[PDB]
């Protein structure tokens, strides 16, 4: 009852029953209680889940956005920059764009 | 804690587009109030009938209202009618109101005449939502035919479904007297094309012929009707509720309630029993009001998991109350639901 941790401990055997993941289970999987992670969107399957993304690793390690010109990458970058630089939550942002 | 309308509508459209699952409907009094013929509504809701009875009829009426209000909240037409029939059950019941009896027997007839003359309003042109629903009914040759349950005393469903001639069966068999049949209800050996329409609260064309104590439908007589909500005769009500309960036990059954206020008691209990008996049953409760006005619906949603209650501002799904993601969800209105059905039809 702790959390969802990557890496299994004991593998299934023959005849084990296979179920389907429900929305609360998805919340358990894709959810975390850390304060660093920031919601950027919703999972494709069910829209009630927030897409938590770390921000320390996003900036300090590095980032990159790749996609076709018809996929609307400009809108995605604009939304990401607007979400990171929120005035109420991040009053001391610092961003330079080489348009 | 949050829900989005688009995903709910997409799920409902996916559900309605399967012919394997049997489908049904509940057309309560909230649908007729959603169409305007004159400046006044075509058929007023239960509050409208209560107000009309109050301002149309006096001292003994007010005495009866006070007697019922001594232990009950704001009444309805069904409440006062049940009280009148309960008084009629006792022979020497005229001393309760100090009216010496034999006057209530005429007051109830006057009320029945007023109601039966008021509800006969006729249907307007082919643009009615009920016409769209009827067109959607026969649009697809579904292998399980759609059943319809109505609590309305009027005959808008009949006129709309006959204007676009469709298969139909309401339990009565015949041409001159249309004698009510019970066996043909129970074997359920009918071709799949024939549709089924059932009136739980009774119509206005139903006449009790007395004598042999037999029931028959047909031309509406003057004053003689069977508007009874449930009545306590020594019956269509019990067998028809049993039919509804049997339908709710079918595997993968979908039931949609439009314009239902959930204020009835027996209907709520039979729905809860059907939901608990078969977990694969699914009920779409559609309302057009604030969710806070339906306490019984909230209790049922918090009790039964497979009941989906959707209101204008909030929605409770899977024993978890929430709010729409930026009133919304105009599907509660009957006109919007009819437009949705007619656009999904093609």
């Amino acid at each position: 009852k702790k959390e969802f941790e990557r890496g299994v401990s004991q593998y299934p055997t023959i005849g084990d029953k296979v179920h389907i993941v429900t929305e609360p289970d998805l919340k358990k999987i894709y959810g975390t209680q850390n304060k660093k992670y920031i919601s950027l969107g919703n999972i494709a399957s069910v829209d009630s889940i927030p897409a938590l993304v770390n921000i320390d690793t996003l900036v300090t390690r590095h980032s990159a956005v790749l996609g076709s010109t018809g996929s609307g990458k400009s809108t995605t970058v604009t939304s990401i920059l607007q979400r990171i630089s929120d005035m109420s939550q991040f009053p001391s942002a610092r961003i330079i764009v080489f348009d | 804690s949050y829900y989005d309308t688009t995903q709910q509508l997409s799920l409902l459209k996916h559900v309605l587009s399967e012919d394997k699952r049997p489908i049904a409907f509940i057309i309560a009094a909230g649908c007729p109030v959603s169409i305007r013929h004159n400046d006044a509504p075509l058929i007023p809701d239960v509050a409208g009938l209560t107000r009309k009875i109050s301002d149309s009829f006096d001292s003994l009426l007010m005495k009866i209202i006070q007697n019922l209000k001594t232990t009950i909240p704001n009444p309805t037409i069904e409440d006062i009618l049940s009280y009148i029939r309960l008084l009629q059950q006792i022979p020497m019941s005229g001393k309760i109101h100090d009216v010496e009896n034999s006057v209530i027997n005429a007051l109830e007839e006057s009320i029945c005449e007023l109601i039966e003359e008021e509800v006969n309003v006729d249907l307007p042109g082919n643009a009615t939502p009920y016409h769209k629903i009827a067109a959607w009914i026969n649009s697809i040759n579904r292998e399980h035919q759609v059943e319809i349950f109505t609590t309305n005393y009027d005959l808008l469903m009949e006129q709309a479904l006959e204007e676009l001639n469709v298969p139909y069966f309401d339990g009565f068999v015949g041409s001159k007297r249309a004698f009510f049949d019970i066996r043909t209800i129970e074997e359920n050996k009918l071709p799949s094309r024939w549709s089924k329409l059932w009136k739980l609260h009774g119509s206005i064309n139903w006449q009790l012929d007395k004598q042999t104590q037999t029931i028959w439908r047909g031309t509406p007589s003057k004053g003689c009707s069977l508007i009874h909500p449930s009545h306590l005769k020594y019956m269509p009500y019990l067998v028809m509720m049993d039919q509804l309960k049997l339908f709710l036990n079918q595997p993968s059954a979908i039931l949609i309630t439009c314009g239902y206020s959930y204020k009835d008691q027996h209907i709520n209990e039979v729905l809860s029993q059907g939901l608990q008996t078969n977990p694969n049953a699914l009920i779409y409760g559609l309302q057009y009001d604030v969710l806070e006005n339906y306490q019984e619906a909230k209790d049922m949603a918090l009790k039964r998991s497979n009941l989906i209650l959707l209101a204008k501002d909030r929605a409770i799904i899977g024993k978890k109350e929430g709010e729409w993601k930026p009133l919304f969800f105009k599907l509660g209105d009957f006109q919007h639901l009819a437009s949705f059905l007619e656009e999904i039809s093609q």
